[PDB]
């Protein structure tokens, strides 16, 4: 068919139906990096998250309101 | 667009593909009449109440867009048909070749679309009252309490206009798909010169493409150039390199 | 996206067409976040909603008209609408996405 | 929607000019999780397709 | 001539073009779904 | 290094051309017309927007004091 | 099992139910088993039914008021 | 131009008119059955003035031929999607063939 | 099976579908790869164009003024759309 | 029909560059052979001063109408509009309520529309329950 | 294969895994729209209401 010039045009996405020949241990490797950061993202969202209704109830509002009069 | 072998676009060079993709035609089919507000379907719950509230604004305005509104759900129930008609039942357009490579697409591509279709035939019932719910809680979408019309939408409005889009929707519609089947020749338009006229318009947008191009763009584009030939190379060079070299 | 198929000359001026139609939108949205610092000091849901009606109803006009021209861009209404079918240069998932 | 509960994920301060201070504060409410479901429900569909 | 054609656009309104075939069914699945729809009637009933 | 570019003796011309414009223009009636637009016409009537609401703006925080809603229905009926 | 528009809520009451401020009326006490069933009900069209119903046959009575008191206003056009 | 019948050139200008006669009624019909009708009539309008052997007479139809295109033309002509105009022309070009001249920068 | 190729021989048997229902084709001088239109078909200036719009539906692709009039056979019509990126 | 675009002159002299009618190259044929066919222009052409404006990255010239025919067209459609919609408004067809602009009690929910006091009520107060 | 000139395009015959999915696709689409059709004709039209049981 026709030539992609794969000899020198590598840019990050490959380019014109690239696939490396060690593709099935690459995606392993990536695979569990996708794995790897998922997890880590689910720690970081539960601990560093809240709940924006309850850090402060009613009963110190209604002395603001107040305190502001 | 993937199983017609040409890949072709205009619906001119379709026709008869209702049975060749029987997969394909049907989910036009469930979603044109979801989006076309068939009774029971989710399109219904929701598109049907908008028009409604057109209405039960009794305000000018609200009388005036109701009829803009009523046309877009006529027109909705038109192209649809004109659609449909055109590329699945039409008499066939494309060569022969075609007709006998014609077939449906891998199963990968095909997944997402009965999922979809399931959704567009029981998604607006189940979440109807999550959202469209009489008095419930969604203070993130604030009502001022001069504003609520709801209560008149639901309960006030004229007999007659709540079957009013469906029945210039599939009414009308039947009436386009036996001209578009039976009678075509009344559509061969280009003999008649005001509805070529008209014809041209519509399909070229308005002529709004052409506005934009011809006047604004270029005129905006026109603005650099005097820009760039009067001040930049004209007078300021006359008060600055070229002119202070001559005197 | 829509330039996705950059060789093609057509896909290439649509994706100019998106861009440049939508900058002028966020032109005025930027315009109204000015003047919704310029009149409460904050961006902040929590802040500017709680301070609606105590604001001065022209005030609120400038800052929301801004926020309506914003909007007839991306949702293409009619004005800033000729991209809106440009856009069909795009591979067909762009258009089912977008 | 169901349980009357609200996330908000505040990452670190983006800008502190004066009395104007923007937060990489990321919210879910009943609005922005009324929009996380036609969004990313049919853009995993498109991708799918 | 007049429409010296006659033989080629043959195939566009016969076999399966045939106007029976093309609106054969064009609303999918109406008498399944009518069907059904009676024996929900004899079920509640 | 090796020349990588098929140079064009028409482009040249035309680069040539479009950085020289000030050799070959003239104030004539018609740069006239438009160096009063540009330089005079829109500086001065922005001038005056400028300076005619410099300090007539206090937005900062600015209150409502006059109603919204109506309150009482008229009907033409 | 309603008949006839109910007893307005009281100030306090909606504060305890943040009712929403469109739909504080004389209905709002009828609004309040709805509502607390839907959220236990996730909304869904058959949880809350009696109890829905009940409601908007209120606001149907809470409209039909408004339709006597159009009227009567426009009496008092033809007084001048 | 002077116009000269039943010389070669001639006649091509004949055959692209007929090329822009037949296209512009298949863009505005779109009915084979109808098509053949209208597409029979055109070429006997062709056809009834095939015989002509004078320049004057023959440039007025063609002042006259092209006035009846620009009056009829489709705003919106179908086009094959890979030829220019298409939707789908000129995506995804084979890259060009050349070699690499690598420069010293 | 996806769309398989689209070969001469496959060119051939469809052009000459074409010609066969295109009874304007002189009697007898069989369909053949060598025949012209004028002189074995037996077509006018007319005639030939109608094949060759015919023809370039048939292929779906768009035949310029300036090739059409160069094919003056059966095969070179063979030849022409099979040196093309949209004969299908 | 063929017209070009606006803004391009009818005439210039810039001395010693050659004078040639300005031609839109978007409009040529697309099938024709090219040195670079993608811009449909042929090495060493020479360019009009104004070239830019007339090649295939500047906006896209529609010339099927005449850019006043167009105006014509756009004016009217939304013209027809504005008689439906002043007709109405002088004539005044649209209907009128059906029922009295919904009522609110506690003074019109004027303390739950962000009121303070009596006094002000009316500014923040909504309409007005007066029939408890 | 071979272009079979001068034939009629005859009742195609797709695998019944595309026929059955889109009449069961089909099917359930209309039997949806009869069942909240014979409880809902009433409020759709308005001629009655939801509490008029
Ligand atoms: C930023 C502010 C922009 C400056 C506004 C001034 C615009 C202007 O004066 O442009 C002048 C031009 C009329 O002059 P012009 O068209 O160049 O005459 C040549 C005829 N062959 O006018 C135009 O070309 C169109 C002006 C449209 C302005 C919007
Ligand atoms: C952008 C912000 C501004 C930045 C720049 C600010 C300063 C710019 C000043 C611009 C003023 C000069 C520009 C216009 C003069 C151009 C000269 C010219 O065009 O030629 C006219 C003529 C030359 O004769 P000719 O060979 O025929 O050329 C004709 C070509 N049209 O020329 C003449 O006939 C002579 C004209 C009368 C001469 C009178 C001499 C009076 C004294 C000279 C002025 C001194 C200024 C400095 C003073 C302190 C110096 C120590
Ligand atoms: C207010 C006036 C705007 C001020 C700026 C004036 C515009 C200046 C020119 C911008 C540069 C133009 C450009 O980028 O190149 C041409 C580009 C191609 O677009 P196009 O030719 O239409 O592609 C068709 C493909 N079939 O053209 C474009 O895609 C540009 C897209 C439009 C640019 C935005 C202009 C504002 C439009 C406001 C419309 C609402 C008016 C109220
Ligand atoms: C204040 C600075 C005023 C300087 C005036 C310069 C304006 C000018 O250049 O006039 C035009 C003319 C140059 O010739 P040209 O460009 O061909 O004009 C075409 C007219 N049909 O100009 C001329 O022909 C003579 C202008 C030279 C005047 C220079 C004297 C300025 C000395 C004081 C500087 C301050
Ligand atoms: C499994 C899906 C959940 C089944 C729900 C069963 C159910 O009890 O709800 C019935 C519902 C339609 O019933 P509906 O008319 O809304 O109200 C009750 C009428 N007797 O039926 C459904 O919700 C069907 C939902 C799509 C299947
Ligand atoms: C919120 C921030 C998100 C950032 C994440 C970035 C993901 C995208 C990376 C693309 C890299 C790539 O591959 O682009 C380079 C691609 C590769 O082409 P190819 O398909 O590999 O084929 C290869 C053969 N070509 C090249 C002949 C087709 O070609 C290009 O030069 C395309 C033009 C430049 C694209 C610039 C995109 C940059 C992303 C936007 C940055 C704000
Ligand atoms: C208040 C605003 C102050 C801004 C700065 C001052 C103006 C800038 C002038 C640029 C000069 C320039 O361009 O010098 C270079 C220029 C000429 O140009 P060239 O490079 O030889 O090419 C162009 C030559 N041609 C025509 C052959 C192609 O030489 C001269 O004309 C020499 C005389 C210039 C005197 C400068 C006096 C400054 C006085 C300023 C107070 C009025
Ligand atoms: C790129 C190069 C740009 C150059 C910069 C130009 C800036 C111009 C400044 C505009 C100032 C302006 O508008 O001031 C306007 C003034 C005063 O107006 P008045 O008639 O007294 O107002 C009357 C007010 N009533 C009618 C409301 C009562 O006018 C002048 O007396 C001009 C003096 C400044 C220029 C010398
Ligand atoms: C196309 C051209 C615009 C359509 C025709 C408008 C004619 C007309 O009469 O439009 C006037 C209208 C109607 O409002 P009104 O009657 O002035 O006030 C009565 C308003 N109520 C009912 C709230 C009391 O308002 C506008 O301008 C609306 C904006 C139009 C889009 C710009």
């Amino acid at each position: 068919h026709h030539i992609h010039t794969p000899s020198y045009i590598k840019p990050p996405t490959g380019g014109w139906n690239f696939t490396p020949a060690n593709w099935k241990q690459n995606t392993v490797l990536v695979l569990v990096g996708f794995t790897a950061c998922c997890v880590g993202l689910y720690k970081l969202g539960e601990a560093g998250s809240y709940n924006p209704k309850l850090k402060y109830k009613e009963e110190e509002l209604s002395r603001w309101n107040q305190s502001a009069k | 667009i993937h199983s017609i072998i040409s890949e072709y676009q205009d619906i001119r060079m379709y026709g008869g593909f209702r049975q060749f993709i029987p997969l394909a035609y049907t989910c036009i089919f469930i979603a044109s009449l979801s989006l076309m507000a068939i009774p029971g379907l989710t399109g219904f719950y929701s598109k049907d109440i908008i028009i409604e509230s057109m209405y039960g604004e009794y305000t000018f305005s609200g009388f005036i867009i109701y009829w803009f509104a009523l046309i877009s759900a006529t027109c909705t129930s038109l192209y649809s048909i004109r659609l449909i008609y055109y590329t699945f039942l039409n008499n066939p357009n494309s060569p022969k070749y075609i007709y006998i490579n014609l077939k449906e697409n891998d199963i990968v591509l095909i997944t997402p679309m009965i999922i979809l279709t399931i959704l567009s035939i029981f998604g607006g019932y189940l979440l109807r009252d999550i959202y469209l719910g009489m008095g419930s809680p969604f203070n993130e979408l604030f009502i001022h309490p001069n504003n609520l019309s709801l209560i008149e939408t639901e309960f006030s409005l004229p007999s007659i206009l709540k079957v009013l889009p469906l029945i210039t929707g599939l009414g009308g519609g039947l009436i386009l798909l036996l001209i578009y089947e039976f009678n075509y020749s009344l559509f061969l338009v280009y003999n008649n010169k005001n509805l070529s006229k008209l014809y041209s318009f519509f399909n070229q947008k308005i002529m709004f493409d052409q506005l934009l191009n011809n006047l604004i763009l270029r005129s905006g584009l026109n603005i650099g150039w005097l820009l760039n030939v009067h001040i930049d190379r004209g007078i300021l060079q006359l008060f600055g390199p070229l002119g202070l070299w001559k005197l | 996206l829509i330039s996705f198929w950059f060789t093609r000359f057509n896909a290439v001026k649509s994706g100019l067409s998106a861009l440049l139609i939508n900058r002028f939108g966020d032109a005025l949205l930027v315009l109204g976040l000015s003047y919704l610092v310029l009149v409460t000091g904050s961006v902040n849901y929590n802040t500017v909603f709680a301070l609606g009606s105590y604001l001065d109803v022209n005030m609120i006009t400038v800052i929301l008209i801004c926020f309506l021209v914003a909007s007839m861009a991306k949702s293409a209404q009619l004005g800033l609408h000729s991209w809106l079918l440009l856009a069909m240069e795009g591979p067909t998932p762009v258009s089912s996405l977008l | 929607i169901f349980n009357e509960i609200e996330y908000t994920y505040n990452i670190m301060n983006w800008l502190n000019v004066e009395y104007l201070v923007v937060d990489w504060s990321f919210t879910i409410d009943k609005l922005s999780v009324s929009m996380l479901v036609p969004v990313v429900t049919v853009s995993f569909l498109v991708h799918l397709y | 001539a007049g429409n010296p054609w006659k033989r080629r656009d043959a195939w566009r309104s016969q076999g399966a073009f045939t106007r029976a075939n093309r609106f054969r069914g064009a609303l999918p699945g109406f008498f399944w779904g009518l069907g059904a729809f009676g024996v929900y009637c004899v079920y509640e009933k | 290094g090796p020349h990588l570019l098929r140079e064009d003796a028409s482009f040249q011309r035309y680069g040539q051309l479009r950085d020289n414009l000030a050799t070959y223009w003239k104030f004539n009636r018609k740069a006239a017309r438009n160096v009063f637009i540009f330089l005079v016409a829109v500086p001065a009537g922005l001038g005056y927007l400028a300076y005619n609401y410099e300090g007539k703006t206090p937005f900062v925080g600015k209150r409502r004091t006059e109603p919204i809603f109506e309150q009482d229905y008229v009907p033409r009926k | 099992g309603v008949s006839e528009l109910p007893e307005l809520l009281s100030h306090e009451e909606m504060k305890q139910n943040k009712i929403p401020l469109a739909y504080r009326d004389r209905c709002a006490r009828l609004l309040v088993p709805l509502n607390k069933c839907r959220k236990e009900g996730w909304y869904m069209p058959w949880n809350c039914v009696q109890e829905r119903h009940d409601y908007e046959q209120c606001q149907y009575l809470d409209f039909k008021r408004r339709v006597k008191e159009l009227e009567e206003i426009k009496k008092q056009r033809d007084a001048a | 131009k002077a116009v000269v019948p039943f010389s070669e050139a001639n006649k091509k200008y004949v055959s692209s008119l007929y090329r822009k006669s037949l296209r512009t009624a298949h863009d505005w019909i779109n009915k084979t059955e109808f098509y053949r009708v209208k597409a029979s009539e055109i070429r006997s309008r062709f056809d009834a003035n095939k015989h002509i052997n004078d320049p004057n007479e023959l440039k007025v139809i063609f002042k006259e031929t092209e006035a009846l295109l620009e009056d009829y033309a489709h705003p919106d002509p179908i086009i094959p999607p890979c030829r220019p105009g298409g939707s789908k022309f000129e995506r995804n070009i084979p890259p060009r063939v050349e070699a690499r001249i690598p420069i010293d920068v | 099976s996806s769309t398989p190729s689209l070969t001469k021989e496959i060119i051939y048997d469809r052009i000459v579908e074409i010609l066969e229902s295109y009874d304007n084709v002189k009697q007898g001088s069989t369909i053949s790869p060598a025949a012209s239109f004028s002189k074995d078909l037996g077509l006018d200036s007319l005639d030939t164009v109608e094949v060759l719009l015919e023809l370039e539906n048939e292929f779906s692709i768009l035949i310029p003024d300036n090739e059409a009039d160069e094919i003056k056979t059966v095969q070179q019509a063979v030849d022409y759309i099979a040196a093309q990126e949209d004969s299908i | 029909k063929s017209f070009l675009p606006h803004f391009i002159p009818k005439n210039y002299s810039y001395g010693d560059y050659p004078r040639l009618k300005p031609e839109n190259l978007q409009k040529r044929d697309p099938y024709l052979k090219y040195d670079d066919q993608a811009n449909k222009r042929n090495f060493n052409e020479p360019l009009h001063p104004q070239q830019d404006d007339l090649d295939m990255w500047a906006p896209d010239h529609f010339d099927f109408v005449q850019d006043s025919i167009a105006l014509k067209w756009f004016g009217t459609f939304f013209g027809v509009l504005a008689v439906f919609s002043s007709v109405i408004y002088i004539g005044g067809l649209y209907p009128e309520k059906p029922a009295n602009p919904r009522n609110y009690p506690f003074s019109g929910l004027a303390k739950d529309l962000g009121a303070s006091s009596e006094e002000d009520t009316l500014l923040y107060a909504a309409k007005i329950d007066k029939s408890i | 294969f071979k272009y079979v000139r001068g034939a009629i395009v005859p009742k195609p015959k797709v695998h019944p895994g595309y026929v059955i999915t889109s009449k069961f696709l089909g099917g359930l689409m209309w039997f949806w729209i009869f069942y909240r059709a014979k409880q809902d004709y009433p409020v759709w039209f308005g001629l009655k209401h939801p509490w008029e049981h």
